[PDB]
RNA sequence: GGGAUGACCCCAGGCGGUAGGGGAGCGUUCCCGAUGCCGAUGAAGGCCGACCCGCGAGGGCGGCUGGAGGUAAGGGAAGUG
RNA sequence: GGUGGAGCCUGGGAGUGAGGGCGCGAGCGAUAACGUCCGCGUCCGAGCGCGGGAACAACCGAGACCGCCAGCUAAGGCCCC
RNA sequence: CCGUGAGGGAAAGGUGAAAAGAACCCCGGGAGGGGAGUGAAAUAGAGCCUGAAACCGUGGGCUUACAAGCAGUCACGGCCCCAAGGGGUUGUGGCGUGCCUAUUGAAGCAUGAGCCGGCGACUCACGGUCGUGGGCGAGCUUAAGCCGUUGAGGCGGAGG
């Protein structure tokens, strides 16, 4: 018996055209400009997740530095402090203490330079 | 009050009423968990060294759940290499009850 | 997750002039201020920078022999359209341009990069024609 | 209420007549009529006749009151082109499409008391 | 095949400085008109199954059916002159209600005419005994003369 | 066909954008005094005509 | 390794990849299953879906169209993506 | 000593039979070449995936099953970008 | 239709149960509409079932005239639409050398490709040789045919 393509192709194609919503021009309309685009989109996302995880390490650091620069010392030194003090805690994420509750930050700094006389 | 608890190799600034999600805790669906894992307080506890000693924050596990699906796709050019991963991170939702140290 | 991320920052004005300062070693600091980078809300996509008023430009000292030696450059799109100007002459005219060029190059090159540059106000002087506060920084 | 017209298959390029349609969108029927009348474009004529038809409908069919009428919406969709053989040098032979229009005009009423 | 299609073999355009693609005849399988590639031809799906394996199957098929409690070989057929009416009545007395499907084998052509048109009964001469017809049916009913031949067909 | 040719099909974007200046201007009209009508200026037009001057037909 | 073998749980390794080798699936046409079952209280096909299951190929469910066909489990064949 | 995606044996299926750079050792060459020919090694090939090197197959770091808004390091870096 | 000719050689199916195929009025020169009317249905209205995509319009939301781009992606923020959650859009920030083929090596200024839809390529016969599911075993097995079936299976040992 004969098994013509039938319905099947139209569907692989509009599965993929759904994924292509909002791409510029033909990238959202062509069965296969969409396709191409989406490989690259896919890789971008994957690596870009990796990066997001480094992109924030970075952000935190820079406002940590900022704030502890406000009390004389700097980030190189400040981390030494926390390290020795045993408070591997901060976790650059959570030195948003820099902003909400600097009170608390102030202390942390003090404890930090105390490990260093 | 305040509290910086740690679970999943991740820390979080919790408070008397909220939490979000945080990775499989082997906890019965509706049970209680103490996150004795603990740093900080809202009247400056700090931690002399890492964990403030007999301090614990109680949270109530609301339930479990897979996160929203991510599509992980890999592609290599001029070498026919195409790959689909559907991924959903499961977690548990907690509600912070009290921070008792 | 915390979006620590701020709501419109009340920007700062600053008056600054170590008239006898090495440019660059000044300019480097200027820039840092221009991005809200000393401050602990640093937000990369936003411009919560300061406003920096340099007074008494000209005067800027500089090391070794960098007059007739530093050479500023302009290519007008034309044939033969490279121009080379010693620093001597930049001071000799447009001295307020010397400090600016040095700072520019140290700011990020995008659109925001450009927008922060306009938050830098440079006067060979002194006297700074906007009284709008000015915590003088030393 | 609104009244609609549509001239199917007009035989003039859509691209070409839109030109005059866009000249009268959102205009009293009074405006439009003057506008078409002195527009220097073959298409004005077909568009005049479709706009006039819709008015008849408005008034005669949905009792809509002439002085209140305006051009709510109007547009031209292409119909199926006629394909035609045009011979070139060196035996070459081209097909030429004679484009054909579906002009539509739809009137409504204005303001009040 | 491309070979069997009506179109001629003329080359369709030069091969060279056309500017179109290369081609021979319009009967090629990239051509709409053209031939199909490895399409079906007529062939024979028969093959010779080991006779012994057939005996086995046939023997077993009944056995499963015997084990089930479905094999009932009979003798009484007053349900004569093959009338569906007559058979049906007879069936009622034999507890053949038509609630399961039934395979009736017998050499008696009148009882054959009798069922047949019943839609829950599959009628069958004994030489036609065979696993498929056995299996497809829920219940198995044999003449004792039919059970005699079934005997012979094994051993 | 020969020597220069277009290199890429043109975007609908770049096409519709070239046509930015294609929109027509509405014909410039005014009212026929001595007659109830909208004509172009500086023109004798059969709604009326003129005064002591030539035109279509009127009693 | 358990072993109320549960294909369900602990313990330990590994899991870039072209030519290639192997292994498990998905889907299309047709056959038995069928004198059956679903279908006008709406089949096939089509247009949406931020919903559900699947690693994926896919499978559902919900609305809209459509207007008469479709076809389980478990097998079988191929003009099968 | 060494349980290793070690070895040995019998059989089914292959693809390859066009290499490239770098280091070291020779020949050719002019102690020329992103030269050319072998030898030992290594990587690219197939790791144009990740960090460094401004950019850059094969130099430095390091073998990418998936996820994290956690932590420690590698090369290389810490005046501004 | 093409070719002097031998010869070559297409395309093009489908209203609805029934034509009940739209009287009559309206705009128009007509073509086409709008009402009315038939029909279960007229976005079934006559190359009329279903009506996908490319392609072209109209309206609406978000958005853009000092920025530099394989067009995406990660992050924030704004505005828009049903709600402690989503959906749309994108301003700034970070990152980012199209797909396939061929190659030692391609974003490549090397090949192919306007785009969309359909058609389009590892098979079948008989031998062979491994493997595997089975049947019987020092045996195994039948071919052509003959009889029976009318989707029924038997017999047939020449032969291998």
């Amino acid at each position: 018996p004969r098994a013509k393509t039938g319905v099947v192709r139209r569907r692989k194609h509009k599965k993929i055209l759904k994924l292509a919503k909002g791409y510029w021009g033909l990238r959202s309309k062509s069965a296969r400009k969409a396709r191409e685009t989406l490989f690259a989109a896919g890789n971008y996302a994957y690596a870009h997740r990796k990066r997001r995880k480094r992109d924030f390490r970075r952000l935190w650091i820079v406002r940590i530095n900022a704030a502890c620069r406000q009390h004389g010392l700097n980030y190189s030194t400040f981390i030494h402090g926390l390290k020795k003090a045993g408070i591997e805690v901060d976790r650059k994420n959570l030195a948003d203490l820099a902003v909400r509750e600097p009170q608390v930050f102030a202390e942390l700094v003090e404890r930090a330079k105390a490990a260093q006389g | 009050m305040f509290a910086i608890v740690k679970t999943g190799g991740k820390q979080y600034r919790v408070e008397p009423g909220l939490k979000l999600r945080v990775e499989k805790l082997d906890a019965e669906p509706g049970a209680t968990v103490e996150l004795p894992v603990l740093l900080l307080g809202g009247e400056k506890t700090v931690v002399g060294t890492p964990v403030v000693e007999g301090a614990s924050v109680v949270a109530e596990v609301l339930g479990h759940g897979r996160g929203k699906k991510i599509l992980v796709s890999k592609f290599k050019a001029k070498v026919q290499y195409r790959r689909k991963k559907g991924h959903r991170q499961p977690y548990t939702e907690l509600l912070i009850k009290e921070i008792r140290g | 997750m915390k979006t620590y991320v701020p709501k419109q920052v009340e920007p700062r004005w600053v008056l600054i002039d170590a008239e006898g300062k090495t440019l660059g070693r000044l300019a480097t600091k200027i820039a840092t201020l221009l991005r809200g980078k000393h401050r602990p809300d640093w937000t990369p996509n936003v411009a919560m920078g300061d406003f920096v008023v340099v007074v008494n430009a000209d005067k800027i000292r500089v090391t070794g022999k960098k007059l007739e030696q530093k050479i500023y450059t302009r290519y007008s799109g034309y044939p033969g359209g490279l121009k080379k100007i010693p620093l001597e002459k930049m001071l000799a005219t447009h001295p307020e341009r010397v400090l600016e060029h040095a700072v520019k190059g140290m700011l990020p090159k995008g659109p925001l990069g450009r927008r922060l540059f306009k938050r830098l106000k440079v006067y060979a002087g002194p006297d700074h024609p906007h009284q709008a506060q000015r915590p003088e920084k030393l | 209420m609104e009244a609609k017209a549509i001239a199917r298959y007009v035989r003039i390029s859509p691209r070409k007549v839109r030109l005059v349609v866009d000249l009268i969108r959102g205009k009293s029927l009074e405006e439009a009529r003057n506008i078409l009348r002195y527009t220097n474009k073959r298409g004005a004529y077909f568009v005049a006749k479709v706009l006039e038809s819709a008015a008849a409908n408005a008034v005669n069919n949905h009792d809509m009151l002439e002085d209140r009428l305006y051009v709510k919406a109007a547009y031209v969709d292409e119909g199926p082109a006629l394909k035609r053989v045009l011979p070139r040098a060196r035996g070459r032979a081209d097909i030429i499409k004679k484009r054909t229009s579906h002009i539509t005009v739809i009137l409504g009423e204005k303001h009040g008391a | 095949t491309r070979g069997e299609v009506a179109y001629s073999g003329r080359k369709i355009w030069p091969q060279k400085h056309t500017g179109r693609a290369r081609h021979g005849d319009i009967g090629a399988p990239i051509f709409v008109g053209g031939g199909v590639v490895f399409g079906p031809k007529p062939r024979d799906y028969s093959y010779t199954l080991p006779k012994k394996v057939r005996k086995k199957g046939l023997a077993m098929a009944v056995a499963d059916r015997a084990r089930e409690g479905k094999l009932l070989l009979v003798e009484a057929f007053a349900g004569v002159n093959g009338k569906t009416k007559e058979f049906l009545a007879w069936a009622k007395e034999a507890g053949l209600d038509g609630s399961e499907s039934v395979l009736l084998v017998t050499g008696n052509e009148l009882v054959r005419r009798a069922a047949r048109n019943l839609p829950w009964v599959v009628t069958l001469a004994p030489e036609g005994l065979n696993v498929y017809d056995i299996v497809r049916t829920e219940r198995l009913v044999m003449d004792l003369d039919a059970w005699e031949v079934f005997q012979n067909r094994i051993g | 066909a020969k020597h220069p040719v277009p290199k890429k099909k043109t975007s609908k974007a770049r096409r519709d954008a070239r046509r930015s200046h294609h929109a027509l201007t509405p014909p410039t009209l005014v009212p026929c005094p001595e007659c109830k009508a909208m004509k172009p200026p500086h023109t004798v037009c059969p709604e009326c005509g003129y005064y002591a001057g030539r035109k279509v037909l009127e009693v």
